[PDB]
Formats: structure tokens, sequence, C-alpha cells
């Protein structure tokens, strides 16, 4: 239950920064290209973002959670579904950079488990990954 | 308290996703 969306998307981002660590595959790329579109668009506020955001072992859980909460106060759609995957990504980025790489693993669990519980419905409800393959194919 | 910055994140995040 959506281990792998979330693994290979944030093994493509740390990728994308240098980094190595480790349904169908037009899924994976439309996310990628969305993703990648979004975080270029809005590159200075993800910049600042990164900077700002306070991560260690005892808050990162804390912080995740919060943050995930605040963005699907108003409810889920596509978009925000897009920049909560890429702020997983930006959490991970930092983890790799600020010599806390250990929270990779636990960030990546965080975001498959709020998939499966929190998400699942509205994107079952709503066509699926295929309607996100449709909207930003 | 720590709560708060990340509750602003968030936000900023949300309103980004939605820009």
């Amino acid at each position: 239950d959506n281990r792998e969306i979330v693994m290979k998307y944030i093994s493509y981002k740390l990728s994308q920064r240098g980094y190595e660590w480790d349904e169908s595959e037009v899924v994976h790329q439309t996310l990628r290209q969305a993703g990648d579109d979004f975080s270029l668009r809005y590159r200075r506020d993800f910049a600042e973002m990164s900077s700002q955001l306070h991560l260690t072992p005892g808050t990162a859980y804390a912080s995740f959670a919060t943050v995930v909460e605040e963005l699907f106060r108003d409810g889920v759609n596509w978009g925000r579904i897009v920049a909560f995957f890429e702020f997983g990504g930006v959490m991970c980025v930092e983890s790799v950079n600020r010599e806390m790489s250990v929270l990779v693993d636990n960030i990546a669990a965080w975001m498959a488990t709020y998939l499966n519980d929190h998400l699942h419905t509205w994107i079952q409800d709503n066509g699926g990954w295929d309607a996100f393959v449709e909207l930003y194919g | 308290e720590e709560e708060q910055w990340a509750r602003e994140i968030g936000a900023q995040l949300r309103r980004m996703a939605d820009d």
C-alpha cells in the first residue's frame, strides 16, 4: 500500500541532488514531472522553506505531521498532493544535507502511512491516479 | 510553540499548491 510510489519519488528527489538511496510507470513519471515543475516554479519559496525548516531526530516526526495536517486542512486536491510529495522530498534532501540521513527512511514511511490512511479515500473517490495522469499528462 | 513555525510552513505550502 503506497510504499512504491513514495519510494520511487524520494529516490528520484535525492538522486537529483547527487545522493543515492534505494502503480504503473506513467503515474511515477507524471508525478516526477509535476513535482519538478512545481519546485521550479516556486524555486525561491522552496529554497527559503528548506532553509527555515527545523529538523532533528526528535522533532522530525512532529514537523512532518504538522506541515502535512496544515497542507490538507481545507481538503485534498491533486495540487496539494503534489506539494505533499515535494515537501517529503525537501525534508529528505535537507536530512541528508544536514548529516541526518538516517531520517530519510522514516520520512518515506510517514509519507506512505499518510497516503494510505489520509489520502487514499480522496484519491479513490476522484478517479484514482489515472485521473492524475489525465490532469497532468 | 515549534508547532507554530511548522504550521506556517504548511500554510505557505498550501498557498503555493493553490496558486
